[PDB]
């Protein structure tokens, strides 16, 4: 009561402008106690806010803050009988009306979880107000501080700074809970420290819940057994087990046989129970057709480019929407191209006989506009109909294109050259053939694969890329294009859309489907060899599975004996296993699916199994999977055919055992070239939680919905805790119940209690302790539009609308206006297309749904016959209308096809009209838009919008006035979700939840977990601070790379020495464990801190596990309606609707530990049990073992004193490792041989080179921004695969695939482009930076024009060094730009005029000159940003080679044009300076007309070698010298040898020489680096401090000798 | 040397010639001396007798 006399001044300067404020105040004044002044001159403060963003969008805010269902009824609309919502503030008219709430946070923690509630609370107002006939727009308010306009941002600080002592003298003069999370709210702007300790600070209330949590959670843990008693219990544990369960045969390990296992594989795989055949071409459907292809066709012009010329203006003429719909502007180019036709046929003899079969078209075909084969006849059918329905057709829209149109036109007289129908006839009559057929829904001969010769083979690879690339550009077809005739044994083909393929010089192919989009389609192939069609067959596939041979013959052909080449050693064994490897490197790719994908990658588990000593029991019973179809058999006898072959023959069939397991395990990675795309998503997540549901149920403890915050009834706590006392049940010593989650408690007792003394090579020591925008909604992962956004952008786009013709009265919308609005913010009509085809179907399939409600938003804010009974209203029409609710979720297949047609056909009322208007006036869109496909052909969007026309969607107060938990909506700033009071289980705000993903791995589905913005952060604290727990502990590696390079140099010198080392695995690590073993594992631990001496504690994360172990995992939405519709999963959901029947949305449990939550706090107890069970073994058995682990996988390698006796050890040990629910799963093997740890298998003397994942990973990871960055990518993939030594000429075939994807992506040439071919060691000893160097000096390959240059820059670079200045302020001559940078430095050097004149006459031509390519400041500033601040590629490499033939490229002056416009901008220029390298080369002359894009070579020439000096050498600069037989199979091991001079830890010094370089850069965003930082800042293709800031992360290089005495020499 | 193994076939442990870097048994002896003298293991030549 001190500063009262202060704050009725100090708020006197805000003016009562409306009666907002007014009666506010007068009510203020009037009232000096300070029991209603912090509620009602409180309530101003809300006040406030609240008008802000109800003056900012089109608003009525609430002055009265009142019901939704009588706001209505003071208009004449009936009561609908609503939800109980207070809007805060609303607009209406007509039948729409806008609410929006309001409220204000400051911390991102909760303020997306009051958007999230906000919304889901508005959002299901609608499923009682759809049904009052009227739909509203919802928005929210989000706003991250105080921002008014009508008060000045001085006085809002002074009422949250003088009201902050007034509440605590208020209740220290004169409630608990509902105070300081007020506090945190009135606090200031937050930039809080939040740590372990903001835990410690809260109330921590209790249940009478959690002491019987307790009472089975931490019993029978003491942690103080003493060390002598321990092995008086170890080795009557070990006498008992031997004794007792050995003997009589329950061990889970073996001797393995070594003849039964290939006896065994062959009863695996060779089907002799299935009926297949033998040949493998027959079953298969689509090598087939590559071998119809391929033996129909190898045993053996200016109208045709005027023909592409005039139709490739047909393609810019179709995409502008300015014929008023999408079907008269496709007849019209229709009727130009027949005209043309005919136009050709009047001119030569022969023309259409010799260039045009020749050519485009086949017997009775057309190509034309889209892709579209037409075959003539029907065209002359509709020609002639639309010339009978509109009697003057071409008199208008003959030159409607020269008004509100391009006006740019070459077609000269067939726009309104009407064809005469009597002259089509003769041609129409000349060529006629049978028409394509394509089926849908028995002798052999196909010439025995493996005796055909070796060069037509490849006859078939180079088949399949050409076909391959048909499939793959059978996506660039537009995806709205309906076509002009719409409607299963087999079908006669009038017309569809097409590919075309070239073969030879003669003759084509063709490719023909029915269906647009990206999903499966079903094919077929004929050819055309002089202009007889040929049928070929009919095969059924999808698309974007085929990216990997769409170039490749010589990539597939260089792997392919690369690998044969290693079994030189036995050539008669070598002559058999080639040809039966090509066919099933064939075979594969022309069969991706998960089975023959899944089946190959599971042989690697075999290979070492039958080279090392001892299996798991029950592996062969899990390398089976069932062959669903008759194409995966194909697969799987010819790899179970080779390993019979070369693993064991009955002979002494094991001469050089490495080469056969590099080459088998080579093969079981070859797997690896199907791409990991899970071929469907509603197939997968049904898998997912298939996957996660199995092994709760099984021991059974999955619940229904919980309440989200704290509470839980008792009987959904019942179960919790007897699923608690059965995980902690199990006593030691019963073989039974033994694959059983659980921990026995009694032996962890001994596992933490020695660790507690320091006897383990692991001790609780712990060095520097630990204590120190779009958010989705949770039910739908994987998608790109979830729910929240889709009506979030509708709404925000109709209120920014609804304004714009309200600022005038335009009252008409145009419908590309309303189409620039959603097609802008979601990612002037050329403007629309230009960023209209950036898309996906799976956008596409968003958009007009967008498209819809936005429209059917703005019918309805404009406006203020059922008898048609051939199919029945009673029983159809209501009937699935009220089912489905909308009329816009209706689907198609409750009736027949031909209805839709028919009720369609009334005839026209006041429902329609003509005329069809793009002025489009508001107010009659209702009638006016169903027009639109009345008079186009499409009939089911026209029944919807004629089905939406017709109306067929039917004091104690004073004591309360303090926040109480009733009085929480009296605010918006109230902050109603603040952290005050922790649970035992939860956190008074939330309940941590989670959602569901799987992961796209190779062979099975990984899962994923998404977790909110609060649970992230609440896992971020346990998991760094295990972090730094196991930070200071000796054998993990996940996160340390040291300690893993130390395992692997101990597996590799340990092999090698005789030594018995395992690799184990664990069969769903992920699922089982639980965080109340965490808990049970922290209570009895120490961690005394070496600083104080002092057992710490743990009570901030003791506290925060109990939350773990009670988190609230989501389902799929999609799986809410699969399994709705219609299998252990399905029988949990059909037995939980036989209870109160609510659908099981929520699943509280008891183990999960979903991967990637908290990881590294398994890892140390997969490191601390692991050393417990080490332990073990030198007492009873003993040897000297040492454990590392990576939280999913281990070895313990074993020296042995003084041969597979010790089988006891293993089993033993296996025995005990179940006994803490880590189990071992069946893949894992143990032996003297081979051992792997994490993918890199060890064998005995030597690594395994593991050539096929290289390849394989290298043919996929295209990614389009930039051909230069695409051209970097390829070239660091390139770097790996030969750290590995590939060889080269794998090497130089990847630079084809990439050069030629780029070459037919419109790009052109340049002389950067891709990488180099023929590169030898600029692999070990240089970057890209090298490299390039190489490319361009083989240009000039008599080396006579670039020895001058190098000549200028060792007088520059002698003299630029230290010891001399030599005019170190060079950065501004380089500034000046590339042309006269170099006549700057050479004529500074010395030379004539002469040299300046035959130096700067070569060009190249730019293409990112004064900008970049732009395809919806340089690159040293957003990667220096970079080391400062911390879908399927066959589908985005279709939008890398569409938006590049389209205006692309620009000019300094604003605008942009397209590449052939340019590349038509340039003369012919014979005289020697272009006949270098013709189109990569240019003359200065010949770029005379446009001369603003010619940049000289030279200048990056000296750019590259002014940097390479700086990173390395003074030997960029010598003469390359010329270089100077071996087996091919003999590598071994290099190391860089690179001479660097400069100065290292370059870490913060770039940034300190950017001040001396440019200072306003610096401002918003050593001894030799300086002058190498000017020349990367001016260009782009330089690349310069990225390979300084690192290393080169390899080091280590292995090379094949005969690539290595072949390469070149620079000495200096 | 290395371990005591055969360093071709892996499978063998008697009656083992100490070839110039690597264990090598009687019967994979005889499977190199028909294609050459130079070794495919160690790529050095190794004793006859
Ligand atoms: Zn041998
Ligand atoms: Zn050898």
């Amino acid at each position: 009561d001190e500063y009262v006399q202060e704050l009725k001044g100090l708020i006197r300067k805000h003016i009562p402008d409306r009666c907002e404020f007014a009666h506010q105040k007068v009510t203020f004044l009037s009232q000096v106690h300070p029991s209603p002044l912090l509620t009602e001159g409180f309530k101003l403060l809300s006040s406030l806010v609240e008008l802000e963003s109800c003056e900012a969008h089109a608003c009525q805010a609430n002055t009265d803050q009142r019901f939704v269902d009588v706001i209505l009824s003071d208009n004449g609309i009936l009561c609908p009988t609503l939800p109980k919502v207070i809007p805060d503030g609303f607009k209406l008219t007509g039948k729409t009306l806008i609410l929006l709430e309001t409220f204000v946070r400051v911390n991102p923690d909760e303020f997306e979880k009051k958007w999230k509630a906000d919304m889901s609370k508005l959002l299901n107002l609608k499923h009682d107000l759809q049904k009052s006939g009227v739909t509203l727009v919802p928005i929210v308010d989000g706003r991250s501080n105080y921002n008014n306009r009508f008060v000045a941002d001085w006085v809002i600080e002074r009422m949250r700074w003088l009201l902050i002592e007034i509440l605590k003298a208020s209740k220290s003069m004169l409630e608990d809970q509902e105070y300081q999370r007020l506090i945190h709210s009135l606090s200031n702007v937050k930039n809080q420290s939040l740590g372990l300790e903001n835990l410690e600070h809260l109330k921590r209330n209790s249940l009478d819940y959690d002491e019987r949590l307790n009472e089975s959670l931490f019993i029978g843990l003491k942690g103080d057994i003493r060390e002598s008693t321990v092995r008086e219990e170890l080795i009557k544990l070990k006498m008992w087990f031997k004794d007792e369960v050995f003997s009589k045969g329950l061990g889970k390990f073996k001797l393995t046989d070594r003849r039964e296992l290939l006896e065994s594989l062959s009863s695996l795989g060779a089907h002799l129970d299935s009926d297949v055949s033998s040949c493998p071409f027959c079953n298969n459907k689509l090598m087939e057709i590559v071998y119809n292809v391929t033996f129909s066709s190898v045993e053996r012009t200016n109208i045709e480019k005027h023909y592409l010329s005039v139709l490739s203006l047909c393609n810019k003429i179709k995409g502008l929407k300015v014929f008023n719909t999408r079907r008269n502007t496709l007849l019209f180019l229709d009727l130009i191209m027949v005209n043309l036709m005919v136009d050709i046929s009047e001119s030569c003899q022969d023309a259409i006989e010799s260039l045009r079969k020749s050519g485009l078209i086949v017997g009775q075909m057309v190509m034309l506009v889209n892709d579209r084969v037409l075959d003539i006849l029907e065209a002359i059918k509709l020609i002639r109909k639309k010339i009978g329905t509109n009697p003057n057709w071409v008199k208008n829209c003959s030159k409607i294109l020269e008004r509100s149109h391009p006006e740019i036109w070459l077609q000269l007289n067939t726009l309104i050259r009407q064809p005469d129908f009597n002259s089509l006839i003769s041609i129409a009559q000349y060529l006629v053939s049978d028409r394509p057929i394509m089926r849908y829904s028995k002798i052999c001969r196909h010439k025995l694969f493996q005796e055909m010769s070796s060069f037509e083979q490849m006859r078939l690879f180079k088949t399949l890329s050409s076909i391959s690339l048909s499939l793959i550009n059978s996506m660039k077809t537009s995806f709205s294009s309906r076509l002009l005739v719409n409607e299963f044994g087999n079908v006669r083909l009038r017309e569809c859309y097409a590919q075309r393929f070239y073969l030879a010089e003669s003759l084509v192919g063709f490719l023909f489907y029915q269906k647009t989009g990206e999903r499966s389609r079903c094919y077929s192939v004929y050819l055309s060899d002089n202009g007889v069609m040929s049928e070929q067959g009919s095969f059924y596939c999808d698309p974007k599975r085929f990216f990997l041979p769409v170039f490749s013959d010589e990539v597939l052909a260089g792997m392919c004996e690369e690998m044969t080449s290693w079994l030189d050693f036995d050539t008669g064994l070598m002559n058999d296993t080639g040809p039966i490897l090509r066919l099933l490197v064939l075979a594969i790719l022309c069969s991706p699916s998960k089975r023959n994908q899944t089946f190959l990658q599971g042989l690697r588990y075999f290979l070492m199994a039958f080279a090392n000593q001892i299996h798991h029991i029950d592996l062969i019973s899990k390398l089976v999977v069932e062959c669903k179809s008759s194409s995966e058999v194909v697969v799987q006898r010819l790899a179970v055919g080779l390993f019979i072959r070369l693993l064991g023959g009955e002979s002494d069939a094991s001469s050089f055992f490495s080469r056969r397991f590099k080459y088998l395990l080579n093969v079981s990675y070859l797997c690896h070239l199907i791409t990991k795309e899970t071929p469907d998503r509603l197939t997968d997540q049904i898998k997912c939680f298939e996957k996660f549901i199995e092994p709760k149920v099984k021991f059974g403890c999955a619940v229904v919905n919980p309440s989200l915050n704290g509470k839980l009834t008792v009987d959904q706590e019942d179960i919790m805790i007897n699923g608690l006392k059965k995980f902690f049940s199990k006593s030691l010593r019963d073989t039974e119940d033994v694959q059983t989650p659980g921990v026995c408690k009694e032996l962890l007792n001994y596992c933490v209690s020695l660790f507690n003394r320091g006897k383990l090579k692991v001790s609780g020591e712990l060095k520097n302790n630990p204590f120190r925008v779009v958010i989705p909604k949770l039910d739908e992962l994987g998608n790109i539009l979830s729910t929240y956004d889709k009506e979030k952008l509708v709404s925000a786009c109709v209120s920014s609308m609804a304004e714009r013709f309200k600022t005038k009265g335009r009252y008409n919308l145009d419908p590309e206006s309303t189409d620039y609005l959603i097609l802008k913010n979601l990612t002037s009509q050329e403007e629309l297309s230009l960023m209209y085809e950036t898309l996906t179907e799976e956008q596409v399939e968003s958009f007009n749904e967008i498209k819809y409600d936005v429209q059917v938003a703005l019918a309805k804010m404009a406006d203020n016959s059922p008898f048609g009974v051939m199919k029945e209203i009673r029983a159809e029409v209501s009937l699935h209308e009220v089912k489905d609710f909308d009329p816009d979720v209706l689907p198609s297949d409750v009736y027949k096809e031909l209805c839709d047609a028919v009720y369609k056909s009334s005839e026209k009322c006041n429902f329609f009209l003509e005329e069809v208007l793009d002025v489009c006036p508001l107010g009659l869109l209702l009638k006016n838009l169903t027009t639109s496909s009345y008079m186009e052909e499409e009939y089911f969007m026209c029944f919807k919008y004629l089905l939406i026309q017709g109306h067929f969607d039917q004091a104690d107060k004073l004591d309360k006035s303090y926040f109480t938990n009733a009085a929480l909506r009296n605010l918006c700033f109230y902050s109603e979700d603040s952290p005050t009071e922790f649970t035992s289980i939860s956190s008074n705000s939330g309940n941590l939840k989670f959602g569901l993903s799987y992961k796209e791995q190779v062979g099975s589905n990984r899962e994923l977990y998404v977790g909110d913005l609060n649970t992230k952060l609440m896992t971020r604290l346990v998991e760094d601070f295990s972090e730094a727990v196991g930070n200071s502990m000796k054998y993990t590696c996940l996160n340390s790379e040291k300690e893993f390079e130390r395992a692997i140099c101990d597996m590799k010198m340990a092999v090698n020495n005789g030594d018995l080392s395992c690799s184990y695995d664990h069969s769903k690590w992920g699922p089982t464990m639980s965080p109340a073993l965490f808990l049970a594992l922290l209570q009895m631990l120490e961690l005394r801190t070496p600083v104080d001496r002092s057992k710490i504690d743990l009570d901030s994360v003791k506290s925060i596990l109990k939350w773990h172990l009670h988190k609230v995992v989501e389902v799929p939405i999609n799986v809410a309606e699969a399994y709705c519709i219609g299998s252990l999963s399905e029988e949990f959901f059909h037995q939980t609707m036989q209870l109160s029947g609510q659908i099981p949305s929520h699943i509280m449990s008891v183990l999960d530990m979903g991967q990637g939550i908290l990881h590294n706090t398994s890892d140390l107890y997969g490191l601390i049990t692991e050393q417990f069970l080490c332990y073990a073994l030198d007492l009873l058995y003993d040897v000297i073992p040492v454990s590392y682990t990576s939280s999913d996988d281990q070895i313990t390698l074993v020296k042995t004193p003084s041969a597979a006796e010790w089988l006891e050890m293993i089993c033993f040990h296996e025995f005990l490792s179940s006994k803490l629910n880590k189990f071992v799963s069946p893949k894992s093997v143990i032996g003297t041989f081979v051992a792997e740890f994490k993918s890199r298998f060890f064998v005995m003397g030597e690594e395994t080179p593991l050539l096929t994942k290289f390849v394989s990973a290298a043919l996929h990871n295209v990614k389009c921004k930039t051909p230069t960055q695409l051209s970097e990518t390829i070239d660091t993939i390139c770097d790996q695969c030969i750290a590995n030594g590939v060889s080269t000429k794998i090497v130089a075939r990847i630079s084809k695939r990439v050069n030629q994807l780029i070459r037919y992506s419109g790009y052109g040439d340049t002389p950067f482009g891709a990488i180099e071919d023929q590169d030898v060691k600029d692999w070990v000893d240089g970057s890209r930076g090298y490299r390039l160097q190489r490319k361009i000096e083989a240009i000039f390959y008599d080396d006579k024009e670039t020895s001058f240059i190098r000549n200028c820059a060792r007088k520059v670079f002698n003299d630029i060094k230290r010891g001399r200045i030599f005019e170190e302020n060079l950065i501004n001559l380089i500034g000046r730009g590339g042309d006269e940078a170099l006549t700057g430095f050479l004529q500074y050097a010395g030379c004539s005029e002469q040299e300046v004149n035959r130096v700067l006459n070569y060009r190249w031509v730019n293409l990112s000159s004064f900008g970049d390519l732009r395809l919806v400041v340089p690159t040293l500033i957003k990667t220096l940003q970079s080391k400062l601040s911390r879908s399927s590629v066959a589908s985005g490499f279709i939008g890398f080679c569409k938006s590049m033939g389209s205006k692309c490229v620009r000019d300094g002056k604003g605008g942009f044009l397209y590449i052939k416009e340019v590349y038509s901008g340039i003369n012919v220029c014979i005289c020697e300076i272009c006949a270098l390298k013709p189109k990569i080369i240019y003359c200065n002359d010949s770029l005379n007309k446009v001369s603003q894009f010619s940049k000289p070579i030279l200048w990056d020439y000296f750019s590259l070698v002014l940097t390479n000096a700086c990173e390395l050498g003074e030997w960029v600069f010598s003469t390359v010298k010329e270089p100077q037989l071996n087996n091919q199979n003999f590598f071994w091991a290099v190391k860089p040898k690179v001479v660097r001079q400069i100065e290292d830890q370059l870490g913060m010094n770039h940034v300190l020489q950017s001040i001396r370089r440019n200072y306003p850069v610096l401002f918003d965003e050593l001894k030799f680096l300086d002058v190498c930082i000017a020349l990367d800042m001016m260009n782009e293709n330089l690349g310069i401090i990225s390979h300084l800031l690192k290393t080169r992360d390899n080091s280590v290089y292995i090379v094949k000798q005969s690539d290595c005495a072949l390469a070149h020499i620079r000495q200096s | 040397y290395g371990r005591y193994n055969c360093k071709c076939c892996w499978f063998a442990d008697t009656n083992l010639i100490t070839c110039n870097d690597h264990y090598l048994c009687l019967r994979c002896h005889q499977t190199m001396l028909r294609n050459s003298e130079l070794c495919h293991i160690c790529w050095k030549p190794l004793p006859t007798s």
